[PDB]
RNA sequence: UCUCGAGCCCUAGACAGCCGGGAGGUGAGCUUAGAAGCAGCUACCCUCUAAGAAAAGCGUAACAGCUUACCGGCCGAGGUU
């Protein structure tokens, strides 16, 4: 449950709002 | 293209050689404005977008030679 | 080769392999005729970024070149101490 993987998802979701797995994870939100 | 950093500094610095030990032996100084100009002469050689970052790059070779700022 | 135990990592994809990326300021400053990751001394900073050392090992007269780091993909189940 690495903290950087969590900060990334939130980081991605931040760009979408305005690693493939992380991108998918975000998109799923 | 445009000449390298090391030299552009030694010009507006007024000196020719660096210090045996950087940040420890301050050879020259540079006002922020002075660094604002150098950062303009290297607009092509640098990857930065805003002039702000361009400085950090230039402002990185100075303190590493004894080139304090004011 | 068999058996028992502990720590850590892992389907938010681990370990290994293979493919792709490994970039700019800048060939850092000094020393030196020259030295550009890699003779020596000192420092070892910040941009773009998903990564990418002021360079871990070869290599060169010095470059070049080939790779480690580091990141991404393919893969899919245990792996490692």
């Amino acid at each position: 449950i690495p903290e950087w993987k969590q900060e990334e998802v939130d980081a991605i979701v931040e760009m979408i709002e305005s690693r493939n797995t992380l991108l998918e994870r975000a998109l799923d939100d | 293209g445009v000449p390298p950093t090391a030299e552009l500094i030694k010009d507006e610095a007024g000196f020719e050689t660096g210090s045996g030990e950087p940040q420890e032996d301050f050879v020259a100084d540079l006002s922020v404005d002075q660094v604002k100009q150098i950062a303009e002469q290297k607009h092509p050689d640098l990857l930065s977008y805003d002039l702000t970052n361009a400085a950090k790059e230039v402002v990185g070779t100075c303190t590493s030679l004894g080139v304090t700022i004011e």
